[PDB]
RNA sequence: CCGAGCGCGGGAACAACCGAGACCGCCAGCUAAGGCCCCCAAGUCUGGGCUAAGUGGUAAAGGAUGUGGCGCCGCGAAGACAGCCAGGCUGGUCGAGUGGCGCCGCGCCGAAAAUGA
RNA sequence: GGGGAGGUUUGGCACCUCGAUGUCGGCUCGUCGCAUCCUGGGGCUGAAGAAGGUCCCAAGGGUUGGGCUGUUCGCCCAUUAA
RNA sequence: CGGAAGGGAUAACCGCUGAAAGCAUCUAAGCGGGAAGCCCGCCCCAAGAUGAGGCCUCCCACGGCGUCAAGCCGGUAAGGAC
């Protein structure tokens, strides 16, 4: 179960063999293993990968010991990757061969308190014949004396976006080890700068 | 004036479960769960013995029950009526089947829940080897 | 029950013979007597369900015998043109009107034989096994009720 | 009977169903209907049958080798029912019952509705 | 000719509500039932094949756009797996 | 880019062995096959799961009243807030 952290760097299109292809560019810098957790020590298998370098002063925390426990330059972030015990001490873009399809998790863009039309792509109301009061409203929300309440999970306006979103089966295109770059099939959650993880898909 | 009890040390107990009919067992477990067996009984205070059970999966049950018996878990959401047959319970967490039987026979109040804590259940056996363990049948 | 080696146990009976040994789950409330070189069995009473349990084991044991004795096997005819079957080591692949050649796995204890493209015997040590496997094949292409095709046991034609 | 006893007990809850007609007090006793496995007071009480449907936990015409119990009619050790051999009921083989009707007890089907059981 | 289920129709009764429980359509938002329109599974066929008939199992999801009318409904155009 | 694949258990239904009832029967003991449905698998939330879970790492005695016991006042550590 391959895995690797990275940051969305941007996206433009390249030309495959003779057709254009929109691709996103991720950057999965060398991720140092920080702790392998076995079923013995914990209860599952996984690996803690660090990421960006850090001012040793900013990491005055007890994290200093956690870093020392594995003897690694203080990273900025670190997340686990389930069922995946590698080799060596660092994973790289080398893990991914062009053609392999990956799942990319990320944090969608933050839209804050968004309207129902915005959030659930509702219909709203008529712009003309009707009252100029419900142009973008949800309209009805229930029945009468029965049930006489509102179903839990009713779609309504509210804080939306800015959450964990995973897009799947993105085919890995040309991957440049020379610079730790990694091209993908374009659509990938988050803003240009967001930490994203890249895993192995489930086609079979 | 009737006797006014005072602080009493928790009497633990070890109970088997092999071959024991689900309910017939749960009854006694419940009755021992509250201090309702000891003659120094007081509903107010709640001082039932810490019952600990083992070999849950072993529990017997008469007739079409593994297949018939259905358990209801209602979530707040629509159609969340999710229902599970007895066989599935023993597959997943089997300890549940005895718990959801004892829990049902304990009183409804706040101390009734405080009693459900006194009840410990596993299938192995091998309880957390504490101290007390007075076996029983 | 000649030449056999039936050995009684609590809730089961281990029968041995030339073909081998095979377990046979025996009812609880039944007496598996081993009179002489042969075997008997008797029921605790004379109730409706007990009668059923007697006759069931009465035969079910006799199968454990014959099973390790002469063994079991069922034939399989194959009608229709392209319809045929080539044995391939243990397993047998048979094209029978499908774009994909049917590869049939050989379960343990069973070893079907192919004397001819049309005929196919199924060697086995267990009536339960043999019976299923036989059907498992007829299942691959039941007898077309509008003419002769697909596999047949050895019974009448569907016409 | 409620009304006027929405005062008490039971019946899950509930004017009029079952018990009962509340002058006040009691950390006394016998009961009533209804109950005595746990929530819930008192029998996991005794003895004799029935029921494998959770029936019980509450639906009909009508249907069925469900299960148990009772009575009658036809064949049968002069070999019957069933299967296997032969001929088109008869023979042989085996060898102890077999086939049809009626009644009673409990039970199966018939049995699909909307927020969670 | 006979037994029933449902509580969508028309209705019977007058039980809460007349010191107020806003009525038909539409829109918006749905959600539930299954007695299933489609898709999945299956039995019988007067089932050759393809197509179809009737019955059984099964809500997961799906279930178009327009002309006419205030319409619900219905008719009609063009399509659909429906 | 998604609906899956896949594993498991089932519905109607198909079947193996098989008495009760010498035969016969999918069933009464037993076993196999079988759905867009059920369980799981994917994706999101999630230890107020008060039944408050696990791991890794950092800081660590008392300085004064209550005679056991539960506490109170201040300077601090790791670390946190403004
Ligand atoms: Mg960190
Ligand atoms: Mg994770
Ligand atoms: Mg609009
Ligand atoms: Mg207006
Ligand atoms: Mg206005
Ligand atoms: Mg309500
Ligand atoms: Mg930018
Ligand atoms: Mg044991
Ligand atoms: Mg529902
Ligand atoms: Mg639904
Ligand atoms: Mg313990
Ligand atoms: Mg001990
Ligand atoms: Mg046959
Ligand atoms: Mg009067
Ligand atoms: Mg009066
Ligand atoms: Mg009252
Ligand atoms: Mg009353
Ligand atoms: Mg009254
Ligand atoms: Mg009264
Ligand atoms: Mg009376
Ligand atoms: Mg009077
Ligand atoms: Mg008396
Ligand atoms: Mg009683
Ligand atoms: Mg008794
Ligand atoms: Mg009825
Ligand atoms: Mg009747
Ligand atoms: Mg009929
Ligand atoms: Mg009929
Ligand atoms: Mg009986
Ligand atoms: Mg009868
Ligand atoms: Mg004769
Ligand atoms: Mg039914
Ligand atoms: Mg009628
Ligand atoms: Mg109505
Ligand atoms: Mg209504
Ligand atoms: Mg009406
Ligand atoms: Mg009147
Ligand atoms: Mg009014
Ligand atoms: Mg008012
Ligand atoms: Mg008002
Ligand atoms: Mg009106
Ligand atoms: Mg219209
Ligand atoms: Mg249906
Ligand atoms: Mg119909
Ligand atoms: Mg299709
Ligand atoms: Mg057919
Ligand atoms: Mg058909
Ligand atoms: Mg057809
Ligand atoms: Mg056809
Ligand atoms: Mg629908
Ligand atoms: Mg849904
Ligand atoms: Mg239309
Ligand atoms: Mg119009
Ligand atoms: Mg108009
Ligand atoms: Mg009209
Ligand atoms: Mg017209
Ligand atoms: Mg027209
Ligand atoms: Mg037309
Ligand atoms: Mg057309
Ligand atoms: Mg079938
Ligand atoms: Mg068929
Ligand atoms: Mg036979
Ligand atoms: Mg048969
Ligand atoms: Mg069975
Ligand atoms: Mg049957
Ligand atoms: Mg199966
Ligand atoms: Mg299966
Ligand atoms: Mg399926
Ligand atoms: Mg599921
Ligand atoms: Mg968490
Ligand atoms: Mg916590
Ligand atoms: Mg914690
Ligand atoms: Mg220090
Ligand atoms: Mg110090
Ligand atoms: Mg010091
Ligand atoms: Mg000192
Ligand atoms: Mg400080």
């Amino acid at each position: 179960m391959k895995g690797i952290l990275g940051v969305k760097v941007g996206m433009t299109r390249i030309f495959r063999d003779d057709r254009a292809v929109p691709v996103t560019v991720i950057l999965a810098g060398p991720c140092p293993v920080v702790q392998r957790r076995t079923p013995e020590k914990d209860g599952y298998t996984a690996v803690q990968l660090g990421f960006l370098p850090q001012n040793p002063k900013r990491v005055n925390r007890p994290l200093k010991g956690h870093f020392a426990k594995a003897g690694v330059e203080p990273v900025r972030i670190l997340r686990e990757i389930r069922d995946f015990n590698p080799e060596g001490d660092t994973v790289t873009v080398e893990i991914f061969k062009p053609g392999e399809r990956v799942d990319v998790t990320g944090t969608s863009k933050g839209r804050g308190f968004a309207g129902v039309m915005k959030r659930w792509n509702f219909a709203g109301g008529p712009d003309s014949h009707g009252a100029h009061k419900i142009h973008r409203h949800p309209g009805s929300i229930g029945n009468r004396k029965t049930p006489g309440r509102v179903y839990k999970g009713k779609k309504m306006a509210g804080h939306y976006g800015a959450e964990r979103v995973t897009v799947m089966n993105l085919e890995v295109v040309d991957v440049i080890p020379e610079e730790n770059l990694l091209l993908v099939k374009g659509a990938v959650p988050g803003p240009n700068g967001g930490l994203v993880i890249v895993r192995e898909t489930k086609k079979a | 004036k009737t006797y006014v009890p005072k602080q009493v040390e928790p009497r633990w107990v070890l109970i088997d479960a092999e071959g024991k009919t689900l309910g017939r067992l749960a009854t006694k477990i419940a009755t021992l769960l509250r201090g309702k067996h000891r003659p120094d009984w007081t509903p107010n205070v709640a001082m039932g013995d810490f019952v600990v059970v083992v070999n849950a999966d072993k529990i017997r049950v008469t007739g079409k029950k593994l297949e018939q018996k259905i358990y209801t878990r209602y979530s707040g959401y629509p159609g969340g009526l999710k229902k599970i047959p007895l066989e599935k319970m023993l597959a997943t967490h089997p300890e549940r089947v005895l718990e959801h039987a004892v829990k049902g026979m304990l009183p409804k109040g706040p101390l009734g829940r405080r009693l459900f804590k006194r009840l410990k259940v596993y299938a192995g056996p091998d309880h957390p080897h504490q101290a007390q363990r007075p076996e029983k049948l | 029950p000649k030449g056999v080696s039936v050995e009684v146990a609590p809730g089961r009976v281990k029968v041995k013979g030339p073909k081998g040994e095979l377990e046979v789950p025996v009812s609880p409330e039944m007496r598996v007597v081993v009179e002489e070189g042969v075997v008997r069995v008797e029921r605790p009473s004379d109730e409706r369900r007990h009668k059923s349990l007697h006759g069931l084991t009465r035969t079910l044991i006799a199968n454990a015998v014959k099973g390790v004795s002469e063994g079991y096997s069922k034939e399989l005819l194959i009608k229709g043109i392209g319809y045929r079957a080539r044995l391939v080591g243990r397993a047998l692949e048979l094209t029978v009107g499908f774009s994909h050649p049917v590869v049939v796995e050989p379960p343990e204890g069973i070893t079907f034989e192919v004397p001819e493209p049309t005929r196919v015997r199924v060697s086995g040590i267990d009536k339960q096994k043999v019976g299923q496997v036989a059907a498992n094949i007829r299942a691959i292409r039941k007898p077309s009720a509008y003419h002769e095709k697909g596999i047949y046991y050895a019974g009448e034609p569907v016409r």
